[PDB]
RNA sequence: UCCCCCGUGCCCAUAGCGGCGUGGAACCACCCGUUCCCAUUCCGAACACGGAAGUGAAACGCGCCAGCGCCGAUGGUACUGGGCGGGCGACCGCCUGGGAGAGUAGGUCGGUGCGGGGG
RNA sequence: GGGCGGUCGCCUCCUAAAAGGUAACGGAGGCGCCCAAAGGUCCCCUCAGGCGGGACGGAAAUCCGCCGGAGAGCGCAAGG
RNA sequence: GUGCGUAAUAGCUCACUGGUCGAGUGGCGCCGCGCCGAAAAUGAUCGGGGCUUAAGCCCAGCGCCGAAGCUGCGGGUCUG
RNA sequence: GGUGGAGCCUGGGAGUGAGGGCGCGAGCGAUAACGUCCGCGUCCGAGCGCGGGAACAACCGAGACCGCCAGCUAAGGCCCC
């Protein structure tokens, strides 16, 4: 099963509730942050809104 | 008139018609394919070849399509096309807009009025071996009060007639004095 | 000057100028075209100016062709009047063009007469307003 | 175009329809939004007298047995095209009760 | 040179309350309308200004479909 | 295990409209009367009742005709969440998804349940 | 800005950004009522217009036939 | 009859063309950067000095500088 | 799916009810205002703590627990200050 790695390279300041409330589905708050996530599709669809935000590589 | 074809497969064409590639598609009873022409050469033949002309499109399967166009989409403030639609015409008395025109002095042509109502000879079905390529019309005597067309004597030779209206038809209008 | 004699109400809104024509591109009526490049509006006044200046440069042959109509009221206090209470006075009607949309169309005048007449119109109007020939890219099948 | 349509309320769930053509009679008793005809008497199906109007006695006594024997009480009563006179096939067994 | 006319009335506040899907009680209006966009189907009923509500329980489905009108229809639970 | 017709339905104009056929042994309609139960701001036209000697003209079903109407595909933009820029402004450009309304091809004059009658 | 003028409550449409709400001395209008029937139930009928006519008749009174599926009407402004 | 010139004349140049020459020549439709349009009130300047195959403008590429952001380490507090 | 200074219920306790800028959808204005009033979001207010934009709250990056003569970067630059 592929896993999945985001890295938070822009920060939330100046983005709305829906990205910096968004984020917290996640669990990550700084930038350069990273850790392992499943391939689930609300977690991909979290992924595909915050995709401006964090670059995507999959493990 | 003989045009070269190519093929789409989905593609991102907006940015393929960048270089002067505009796409297109060709039917006449099945097979929607997605082609893309050439801006210049399909600018250029269009110059003069206009609805009434069959243009034949090759194709990389070997094939001669005698199409023609369906609709131009203006790029509504830039004046370019964006996609044109193809028609291919097979076994089948297919429609037809052929530009008519006129020809004679107009109305006494000192007394002349401006015959602008052109509207593309509204329609004609026809069977592909009887298409014509020029219809005349002349203007023999029509002076500004009497003498319209009202397409009563609009019985062109052979195949077909205006199938149902007779209403829309080039009239003489006065001219616009100080 | 020219006005609607009829309307449901007398004052309206103003809008956006957004959308690139909503009709009127294909000219279908004459041999030339002035088709506009900006978005403005189109008084009545500059109606008039346009349309003098036709029938005043050629003469004895050619029907002009309008496809402007004004129907928004252009809404302007009287002057000297503080903020708020209502809108101003109705003044003259104004009408919306889009970019690339066609209105003024000379007809029976030639090539060499109508480049000039529509450049004589052209600078009566505060937009660039670019000429278009009777070309084959009508909307017929 | 004419129609009265009283069959549009439907408070009830379960109808008895009936058709009066100029020869004779037939009823029929319909479930409602489901489309399936339980139990029906016609005449000249089962061919019960001649005249048209005193059909509506031995049909009603006839359409009630087998409405019973259906196992069916709680029906009701349609009036689409006609009025309430004349035939009446009035009973004492079932719902209806008229 | 006054102001003719500035006033405007409170609303009323109607719209679609309870839509498909929703398991709701005996009593719960399906929707608040003006006039009477929806018909009623099976244990619907109507009031006095339009107003239809669930006469039983259960998941409630709309548009069983056209030609009259558009339709509401609380379906009970089995 | 099938065709025709009659009731009652679901699809909601691809079901209608207009024209051309066709059917009564078999239902249904038309018809002949009103004598009573019934009715009409007036009249058996529509409800109601005896029928049924004559009929399918009308209406009603089935079949045909695309023009009348309707439905209407692939592309192509308009538009727009979201992100990135330009213009002094009026307002535009790119990427990522989504994706119309007209118009064109084409399709259609029906599809499918339940219960009865006849062969 | 205050004064002068206008408004102070309720209803309808838009502004109002396709759930609800949403302002301005923003635009267009109404109300302080009325019906023993203009109410309930039951039973019949489908409107306004256009065409062909009439005995007066405005081109509108009343009558017949066809087309007309809701452009009439629903006490009152507007919406459904 | 292309423009003058004459009250009109006359006349000068011609649109059209013959050569001894000479290998390229005009009308356009887009497109990038430019010029004029562009004159206000204490001393002028893009931050300044300066900058022309750039120290501007368009498409690229490899590096570097660049925060109290993140990590390297130490210390304190709060929650679980 | 989502264990987060996330939510839900009760009780105690204040403050706020002059907001403003920016982008979009709008009204009035003149498609004028660093103009007035709404909505969708952000920021300032309360982050005049930091870097860039010469200087400047809302233009961009970034959310300052403290310390180090350590590195890597975001916006912006690499002729000299
Ligand atoms: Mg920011
Ligand atoms: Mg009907
Ligand atoms: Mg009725
Ligand atoms: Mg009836
Ligand atoms: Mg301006
Ligand atoms: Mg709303
Ligand atoms: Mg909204
Ligand atoms: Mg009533
Ligand atoms: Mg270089
Ligand atoms: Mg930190
Ligand atoms: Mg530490
Ligand atoms: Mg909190
Ligand atoms: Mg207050
Ligand atoms: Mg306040
Ligand atoms: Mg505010
Ligand atoms: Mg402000
Ligand atoms: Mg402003
Ligand atoms: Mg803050
Ligand atoms: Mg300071
Ligand atoms: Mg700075
Ligand atoms: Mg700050
Ligand atoms: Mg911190
Ligand atoms: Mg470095």
């Amino acid at each position: 099963m592929p896993r999945l790695k985001v890295k938070l390279v822009k920060s939330p300041i100046g983005y709305p509730k829906d990205q910096k409330a968004a984020l917290k589905a996640l669990g990550l708050r700084r930038l350069q942050q990273e850790r392992v996530l499943e391939d689930t599709p609300a977690i991909r669809g979290n992924v595909e809104k915050v995709a401006h935000l964090v670059r995507v590589e999959v493990v | 008139y003989r045009l070269k074809a190519y093929y789409r497969e989905g593609e991102k064409p907006s940015a393929l018609r960048r270089a002067g590639k505009l796409p297109g598609v060709m039917y006449n009873r099945h097979l929607n394919r997605k082609v893309y022409v050439d801006l210049v050469e399909f600018d250029k033949v269009f110059r003069q070849a206009s609805i009434h002309h069959v243009i034949v499109l090759e194709l990389p399967d070997g094939q001669s399509l005698p199409t023609l166009v369906r609709q131009v989409n203006l790029d509504k403030r830039r004046r370019r096309p964006e996609h044109v639609d193809f028609f291919v015409l097979s076994d089948e008395p297919v429609e037809m807009y052929v530009p008519l025109r006129f020809v004679g002095t107009p109305a006494g042509v000192r007394a002349g009025g401006v015959l602008q109502e052109i509207h593309r000879d509204i329609l004609v079905k026809v069977s592909p071996r009887n298409i014509p390529e020029f219809i005349e019309v002349d203007v023999s005597g029509l002076e500004i009060g009497d003498s319209l067309h009202a397409s009563d004597l609009k019985l062109p030779p052979g195949v077909e007639l205006a199938v149902s209206p007779e209403e829309t038809i080039a009239a003489v209008v006065p001219p616009e004095d100080v | 000057m020219l006005m609607p004699r009829r309307m449901k109400y007398r004052k309206q809104q103003r809008g956006r100028l957004k959308g690139a024509t909503k009709g009127g591109d294909y000219v279908a009526f004459g041999d030339y075209g002035l088709v506009a490049l900006e978005p403005a509006w189109i008084t009545a006044q500059q109606i008039e100016a346009a349309r003098v200046a036709m029938v005043r440069h050629f003469r004895r042959g050619g029907k002009i062709f309008i496809r402007i109509f004004p129907d928004k009221p252009y809404t302007k206090k009287p002057l000297e009047v503080r903020m708020g209470k209502g809108k101003g006075n109705v003044e003259g009607y104004v009408a919306v063009v889009k970019p690339g949309r066609v209105m003024f169309e000379v007809a029976g005048v030639t090539e060499e007469q109508a480049m000039e007449a529509l450049r004589i119109a052209g600078h009566k109007l505060p937009i660039k307003t670019k000429i278009v020939r009777r070309d084959a890219y009508d909307e017929a099948q | 175009k004419f129609r009265v349509r009283n069959r549009i309320k439907r408070t009830g769930r379960l109808r008895l329809s009936v058709f009066r053509s100029l020869k004779h009679i037939y009823a029929q008793i319909i479930d409602d939004e489901k489309g399936v005809t339980l139990v029906s008497a016609s005449s000249l199906a089962l061919k019960l007298k001649g005249n048209k109007t005193e059909v509506a006695r031995q049909v009603g006594r006839a359409l009630a047995e087998k409405a019973l024997a259906l196992g069916i009480k709680q029906v009701a009563f349609d009036r689409g095209p006609y009025k309430y006179h004349g035939r009446v096939k009035a009973l004492a067994e079932g719902a209806r009760e008229g | 040179g006054s102001t003719r006319n500035g006033r405007d009335s409170q609303a009323k506040r109607l719209g679609v309350k309870r839509y498909e899907g929703q398991v709701v009680r005996a009593g719960n209006i399906l929707v608040r309308q003006r006039g009477t966009r929806f018909k009623p189907g099976k244990n619907v009923g109507m009031g006095r200004d339009f107003t239809l509500f669930a006469l039983v329980d259960g998941v409630v489905e709309f548009q069983d479909r056209g030609r009259l009108g558009r339709y509401v229809h609380v379906r009970p639970l089995a």
